[PDB]
C-alpha cells in the first residue's frame, strides 16, 4: 500500500494542476490520510481510487454526491484497471444505503 | 498517452509480457524561474534495489 | 525508461507501437540483454509492430522461425542517440 | 567443464550426421562449426574504442 498511496498522491497532484491552475492547496499543505484497515493485502490496492477522489474533495471542499459507493485500481495517467472479488463488495455495499 | 509511456517488453518467470512504463510530473515547474535545485526522482513499483 | 523520460521532457508522442528495451550505461552505449524470444513473442501478442533491440543482440534474433518475423520490422541500435531518432522522427 | 560439455555435443552430432545422416567421414572446419554447436556466444570486444 505505501507505495499505491504515494502514486495515488502524485496522480492527484497532477490531475488537479491540470484541472484547476489557480488553486495550489494541494502542492503545499501537509495532510493526514486514514485507510480503516481490513482489505485483505492482495486486494488492499482495491481502493486505490478512493484515496484520489478523497484529497480531491479536500481541495475543493465539496462532498461527493451521497452514498456513493466507489473502488478500483489506479496507475499514474488514470487508467483504472480491474480488481477481483465483485460479489461481496456489491453485496455489502447493498446494506449500505448504497445508491450508486 | 502522448507526454509519458512507452511499452517495455520483460522476461517475467511466466513468459514474458508487455509493461508499460508511466511517469508524471510532481510539482509545478517555475514556481522559481531562477532559484537552482535538482529535480530528483521518486521511482515506486516495489522495485528491487539493483 | 531514458524514451520515458525524455517523451516526458518534450511533451512530444512517442512513435506509435514501438516497443524497445536494452540497457544503456551512462554515455549511451547500449548493452546485450537476455530473453530475447519470449520477449519477442510476448511484443507479437500485443500487436507491437516496431520493436527495437541492442545491435550486439542481433545474432540471437534471426535464429527465430520466418513466421514470428513475419509482421515485426526490427531496427538494430547500438548508440542510443540513434534509438532517440526514430523514435521521434 | 565446460569445454567438456561443448566437445562431446560437437561429437555426438557428428554421429547422428554418421549413423542415419549423409556423410560418411564428418569433415569439422571452423566454418562449418556454428552449423554443428549453434552461433558463437561471447564476442568480448572491448567496448568502446576511442
Amino acid at each position: 500500500m505505501k507505495e499505491s498511496a504515494r502514486i495515488a498522491y502524485t496522480f492527484a497532484r497532477a490531475f488537479l494542476m491540470q484541472h484547476a491552475p489557480a488553486n495550489d492547496y494541494l502542492v503545499t499543505s501537509h495532510i493526514h490520510l486514514h485507510v480503516p484497515e481490513g482489505a485483505t493485502p492482495k486486494d488492499g490496492p482495491s481502493a486505490g481510487c478512493t484515496i484520489v477522489t478523497a484529497l480531491l474533495s479536500l481541495a475543493m471542499g465539496r462532498p461527493v454526491r451521497q452514498n456513493l459507493a466507489m473502488t478500483g485500481e489506479v496507475s499514474l495517467t488514470g487508467k483504472i484497471l480491474p480488481v477481483g472479488g465483485i460479489k461481496e463488495k456489491t453485496i455489502a455495499a447493498k446494506r449500505a444505503g448504497v445508491t450508486c | 498517452t502522448p507526454p509519458g509511456v512507452v511499452m517495455g517488453l520483460a522476461w517475467t518467470a511466466m513468459g514474458g509480457s508487455t509493461l508499460f512504463v508511466e511517469t508524471s510530473l510532481r510539482r509545478p515547474q517555475d514556481k522559481d524561474a531562477k532559484g537552482d535545485k535538482d529535480g530528483s526522482l521518486e521511482v515506486t513499483g516495489q522495485l528491487g534495489e539493483v | 525508461i531514458v524514451t520515458a523520460l525524455l517523451s516526458l521532457a518534450m511533451g512530444r508522442p512517442v512513435r506509435q507501437n514501438l516497443a524497445m528495451t536494452g540497457e544503456v550505461s551512462l554515455t549511451g552505449k547500449i548493452l546485450p540483454v537476455g530473453g530475447i524470444k519470449e520477449k519477442t513473442i510476448a511484443a507479437k501478442r500485443a500487436g507491437v509492430t516496431c520493436i527495437v533491440l541492442p545491435a550486439e543482440n542481433k545474432k540471437d534474433f534471426y535464429d527465430l522461425a520466418a513466421f514470428i518475423t513475419e509482421g515485426l520490422e526490427v531496427h538494430f541500435v547500438e548508440h542510443y542517440r540513434e534509438i532517440f531518432d526514430i523514435a521521434f522522427p | 567443464r565446460n569445454l567438456q560439455k561443448q566437445v562431446e555435443k560437437v561429437l555426438r552430432k557428428s554421429a547422428y550426421k554418421i549413423v542415419s545422416g549423409e556423410a560418411e567421414s564428418v569433415e569439422v572446419t571452423p566454418e562449418n562449426l556454428q552449423d554443428f554447436v549453434g552461433k558463437p556466444v561471447f564476442t568480448v570486444e572491448r567496448m568502446y574504442d576511442v
